[PDB]
């Protein structure tokens, strides 16, 4: 009875004025922080994109969420999809964004299960992946935190969208002694 | 946009003392916070970034605190330097990165009455119709005067406008500066004009005229 | 040695264009995102526009965007903000201004150094030399053996002017006042000097009055 269920959905208000961001990239990893950014401070939503852009190996992804109630009256109407990431994803190919399984879409990554102890979820704020040495394809994926629907003050809150964008990286098949195959990973 | 409200407005501290200045936030911040010094026709001088990281080659009398919606700058003991106005700036919720609107502090000194001098309009001024008076207020303290003008004995309203230097660095003084402009006709139709100066530094208002 | 100079200022009637330009040096220039701040006569600090170190995240205040373009040249170490469709609102001296690292979503936007600014005048009227008239020391203009002179600088635009006295041999007792603008639109200016009353007679006393914008070298001389 109890089973995964899949969704679709990019936006619950206008865009194409996105306000684009960088990650926060502290030399392997990659951050994006979105705890003093989707406050409620404008009348009416603003969407704000972060983008994170990877073309070399082993880089670690870090998104961090405020939680439901982590601060009073300021997140009392926050949501994240996907629920179960980083393990499922958002891809778009009609323009909706479906949820995706990571591990189909780069083959060979790993997800640890917890972040620092504590359960590698946005249940705990925080989600966190590394990519692994070798990714063949380009791959494009999304993670929402949409605090939009939160409203103190009559100000509303933000959508925050997360856009990871890995490029081929990993080098060819061989002249790579310690990734061709035979013996190896 | 989130506002930044600065307090006081104006801040009136003796050097040596201690000056301690509030930023306050619409929404939560938290710790991104900077802190700048501008002293008048020079650019900004960042202070304190991060509300408590004192930036390099900054004074240690500085000092930042804060959280979320309010924060305060304090300087323990005053220096001659650090008298100019200040600024917080969030970058927390951005674009825009929005500053507060200033808080001036100014160098607390002794009353002193104002010289009083008024100029007649030159002659060469009187080739045209554009008769103007001048009336000087020099070397003052407080910077807060009233100045009025008595043609004939009658007051004018919206006739004159002032003007104010800003603080001097040497004897922490002001200078005002009054001008009436009228038309010649105006000029030589009344004969007798005087600049009325009310001021803390004097007990009755005083009055300084001349005629033709 | 940081340094940042600003060029490219000036007075433009209402919708037309101009283009500022900072031109940096003693730092590394494509490890630093370029920002433009202005400040408008007697007001705040207002944040217009910003570069990152990538050139792909500029932003604008939202009031200036449309009309406000701003560009990069990390060989040349020079920063660029093009300003077309000008409105009176946007009359202000601008600051070139660093911050260290690139522009992400989060952290450590403040600015770390900046230049001197240009002024930038948004108005319809056009560039006139001022009048200078002389305002005499009397006798119902003296104190205490102290008396004042003065020279009134009347009907200039734009700003600025610079007011020297016996071509900067007067340095002690001189006030030359900022500068206010009247209902005509036109800028008037007061300097005055004291002096001590002895010397009056004995000693000429002349005020040199610069006009960039229109060129206007004055120098006029006060007398009882």
């Amino acid at each position: 009875l109890s089973y995964e269920t899949t969704e679709s959905g990019d936006t619950a208000v206008s865009e194409d004025s996105y306000d684009k961001y960088a990650s926060q990239n502290t030399n392997k990893e990659y951050v994006c922080d979105f705890t003093d950014q989707l406050k409620p401070t404008e009348s009416g939503p603003k969407v704000k994109k972060c983008e994170v852009k990877v073309n070399e190996p082993l880089i670690k992804v870090k998104i961090i969420c405020p939680l439901k109630g982590s601060v009073e009256k300021l997140y009392d109407n926050i949501e994240y999809v996907p629920k179960k990431s980083p393990y499922v994803v958002l891809t778009k190919e009609e323009t909706k964004l479906k949820e995706k399984l990571l591990s189909k879409l780069i083959y060979g990554l790993l997800i640890s299960p917890t972040v620092n102890e504590k359960e590698n979820n946005f249940k705990e704020g925080v989600i966190e992946f590394t990519l692994p040495p070798v990714v063949h394809k380009a791959t494009v994926f999304y993670f929402i935190c949409d605090n939009s629907k939160t409203e103190d003050d009559n100000k509303k809150g933000n959508r925050g969208i997360v856009e990871v964008y890995v490029e081929p990286y990993g080098g060819s098949l061989k002249e790579n002694l310690y990734f061709q195959g035979w013996s190896h990973p | 946009e989130i506002v930044m409200t600065q307090s006081p407005a104006t801040l009136s501290v003796s050097p040596g003392e201690r000056a301690t200045l509030s930023c306050r936030a619409s929404q939560s911040v938290s710790s991104s916070l900077a802190w700048y010094q501008q002293k008048p026709g020079q650019a900004p001088r960042l202070l304190i970034h991060g509300a408590s990281t004192r930036a390099t080659g900054i004074p240690t009398r500085f000092s930042g605190s804060g959280s979320g919606t309010e924060f305060t700058l304090t300087i323990s003991s005053l220096q001659s330097e650090d008298f100019a106005v200040y600024y917080c700036q969030q970058y927390a919720n951005w674009p825009p990165w929005t500053f507060g609107q200033g808080t001036k502090v100014e160098s607390k000194r002794t009353v002193a009455a104002p010289s009083v001098f008024i100029f007649p309009p030159s002659d060469e001024q009187l080739k045209s119709g554009t008769a103007s008076v001048v009336c000087l207020l020099n070397n003052f303290y407080p910077r807060e005067a009233k100045v009025q003008w008595k043609v004939d004995n009658a007051l004018q309203s919206g006739n004159s406008q002032e003007s104010v230097t800003e603080q001097d660095s040497k004897d922490s003084t002001y200078s005002l500066s009054s001008t009436l402009t009228l038309s010649k006709a105006d000029y030589e139709k009344h004969k007798v004009y005087a600049c009325e100066v009310t001021h803390q530094g004097l007990s009755s208002p005083v009055t300084k005229s001349f005629n033709r | 040695d940081v340094q940042l100079v600003e060029s490219g200022g000036g007075l433009v009637k209402p919708g037309g264009s101009l283009r500022l330009s900072c031109a940096a040096s003693g730092f590394t220039f494509n490890s630093y995102t370029m920002n433009w701040v202005r400040q408008a006569p007697g007001k705040g600090l207002e944040w217009v526009s910003s570069i990152s170190t990538n050139i792909r995240y500029i932003y604008y205040a939202d009031s200036v965007k449309g009309r406000f373009t701003i560009s990069r040249d990390n060989a040349k170490n020079s920063l660029f903000l093009q300003m077309d469709s000008l409105r009176a609102e946007d009359t202000a001296v601008y600051y070139c201004a660093t911050i260290a690292g690139p522009l992400s979503l989060k952290g450590d936007f403040f600015f770390d150094s900046w230049g001197q600014g240009t002024l930038v005048t948004v108005s319809p009227a056009s560039t006139k030399g001022p009048s200078v008239f002389p305002l005499a020391p009397s006798s119902k203009s003296t104190s205490g053996g102290t008396a004042a002179l003065g020279c009134l600088v009347k009907d200039y635009f734009p700003e600025p002017v610079t007011v020297s006295w016996n071509s900067g041999a007067l340095t002690s007792g001189v006030h030359t006042f900022p500068a206010v603008l009247q209902s005509s639109g036109l800028y008037s200016l007061s300097s005055v000097v004291t002096v001590p009353s002895s010397s009056l007679g004995t000693q000429t006393y002349i005020c040199n009055v610069n006009h960039k914008p229109s060129n206007t070298k004055v120098d006029k001389k006060v007398e009882p």
